[PDB]
């Protein structure tokens, strides 16, 4: 059923699973008009598709034009998600394709269990964790990727880098929600935290900084010490 | 009119012909209902006073044979079983009329519930959804499960209604995911009435047959069944007018002839609300919506 602090490590067992986030697929900008109305106009957009044991990515970027002439787009994106997620599992190869799929909100549970009724046997589960993965477009080269799309387009990334080569799945996932997590809360802060010190560079075919672990260990401190602090500017304490 | 004989009325049972019932006490002289009207399916159907677990019962028409109740000691229930020499048979119904033994069907004239229940109800159908082919009467009971329900265990004891699932490739058209799951018309029209049933009347006819076992027996896979044929309408935004038109009147006899105090167990909120406010017929339903908002406001 649904996945929770109880059953968090089945996220590093060997069985495939993927999240699936559909909160940046559908954006807007709201502005007025010229009669003073309010109207919105739609920028490209991304479903973010992750397998948590391996960091790859399926970044399945939406471009504007699939909105053109269609009605209730909130809706609509829902399923428009549900089709890509589905199309991509068929293009996997059997002994890739996941056992299991995790939607990070629960109105997707619905569209994609019917565009997956041909796969009986992947078990589509909601969570109670409230994962940061809406803060995607908060990474520098994630975004710059789905804004610069003239087309529909699927893009491929390890979201955790080389850091497997050092550290478990557990610990790289947790390393991400905290990034993501402070990127959420203060993205203007978290920002200024990872590249401070001209000296640490993100690699070319990197998305993150190429920190030591010692220095991993200073900047995980100091995305703690932004999501507290936030916490109390936030609720006063 | 026709008679349904008792040989004998051993245990104390309440007794329920259709929409009416009676109690008979243990060893009373009780043999049997006349004044049955043709032209109808009936019902008749138990409930001990002694264990008021299982209710049961059976469905027949009087025009398909003489068909009378004895009770069985062993199996400890009330039989229907069809008495096959009529000269026999119209003795035995005289000597218990003459001796007025019997109970008299209580129709009111002006009352056409019964017709309103059973218009659609052909006992051929009947005998399909319950399968028990040598007799020409079909026994249900409360805790007979649907032939969905068991693929969610006894298959000769199964009530086969026309499985209904919103979420199946059967209801869901390769690439019209979204079309067919938020408007279902495809799955009414095509796949189940067209395809399935062959015309309204068939359907109609077992939604009603679901809705009336819910009722007399407390059959939990019976209202499931009546529920889901009400919301696959209801969730079709093409629908032929007479359809919506006729089953706004088979909803407002059921809700009628539903008892108050059993609203909370036969009805489904969920359904409901959807249905009447939510659903692409919820301004085709007036006469349903009348009496459910009248009678069950708390539901909505
Ligand atoms: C086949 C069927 N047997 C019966 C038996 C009825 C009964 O108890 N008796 C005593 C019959 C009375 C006289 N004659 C009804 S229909």
């Amino acid at each position: 059923g649904a996945m929770n602090s109880s059953n968090y490590a089945e996220l590093f067992n060997n069985d495939i699973k993927l999240f699936v986030d559909d909160t940046n697929v559908y954006r807007v900008t709201v502005h007025k008009t010229f009669e003073g109305n309010v109207a919105t106009k739609a920028i490209n957009g991304c479903i973010f598709t992750l397998n948590p044991k391996t960091g790859h990515l399926f970044l399945k970027i939406i471009h504007t034009s699939v909105w053109a002439g269609q009605k209730r787009l909130s809706q609509l994106a829902k399923w428009k998600t549900a089709e890509e997620v589905s199309a991509l599992v068929r293009s996997l190869p059997k002994e890739e394709q996941p056992k299991q799929i995790i939607v990070t909100r629960k109105a997707m549970l619905d569209p994609l269990e019917v565009h997956m009724l041909d796969f009986p046997n992947i078990a589509i589960r909601p969570t109670e964790l409230r994962l940061p993965f809406s803060a995607a477009m908060s990474i520098d080269k994630l975004s710059d990727v789905v804004m610069k799309a003239t087309e529909p387009q699927m893009v491929l990334f390890n979201i955790y880098d080389d850091w497997l080569d050092r550290i478990s799945s557990y610990t790289a996932f947790s390393r991400l929600t905290l990034l993501l997590r402070a990127l959420k809360t203060n993205e203007e802060s978290a920002k200024m935290i990872l590249l401070s010190d001209p000296t640490i560079t993100i690699k070319s075919y990197h998305l993150w900084p190429s920190f030591t672990d010692e220095q991993w260990i200073t900047i995980e401190s100091q995305m703690r010490d932004l999501i507290l602090t936030e916490y109390g500017r936030k609720y006063n304490v | 009119m026709n008679t349904v004989p008792f040989t004998s009325a051993p245990i104390e049972v309440t007794i329920g012909i259709d929409q009416y019932s009676f109690n008979v006490k243990e060893n009373q002289p009780f043999h049997g209902i006349k004044d049955i009207p043709i032209g109808h399916v009936h019902v008749i159907h138990f409930q001990h006073a002694d264990n008021s677990s299982m209710r049961y019962g059976y469905w027949f028409d009087c025009r398909m044979g003489n068909f009378y109740i004895q009770y069985d000691p062993k199996d400890g229930l009330y039989k229907m079983m069809e008495e096959r020499d009529g000269a026999k048979f119209e003795n035995i119904v005289h000597n218990f009329k003459e001796r007025q033994m019997m109970v008299s069907y209580p129709k009111i004239d002006e009352d056409d519930t019964w017709y309103n229940l059973t218009e659609f109800v052909q006992m051929d159908k009947i005998r399909k959804i319950v399968r028990k082919d040598e007799n020409q009467f079909s026994y249900v009971d409360s805790s007979m499960t649907t032939v969905q329900e068991n693929e969610l265990s006894d298959p000769a004891h199964s009530l086969n209604y026309t499985v209904i699932n919103f979420k199946s490739r059967e209801a869901i058209r390769p690439g019209h995911e979204m079309e067919d799951f938020l408007d279902k018309s495809y799955y009414l029209n095509t796949v189940m009435l067209q395809g399935i049933f062959k015309n309204s009347s068939n359907y109609f006819g077992e939604l009603q047959f679901a809705f009336l076992n819910a009722m007399f027996f407390g059959n939990y896979g019976s209202s499931l069944q009546w529920h889901a044929m009400i919301e696959l309408i209801c969730s079709s935004a093409t629908v032929p007018k007479h359809m919506l038109d006729k089953l706004d009147e088979i909803l407002y006899y059921q809700i009628k002839t539903l008892p108050e105090q059993y609203s909370d167990i036969l009805l489904n909120e969920r359904v409901w609300n959807i249905c009447l406010y939510s659903s692409f017929q919820k301004n085709s339903l007036h006469n349903t919506e009348k009496i459910m908002e009248n009678k069950y406001p708390e539901l909505l």
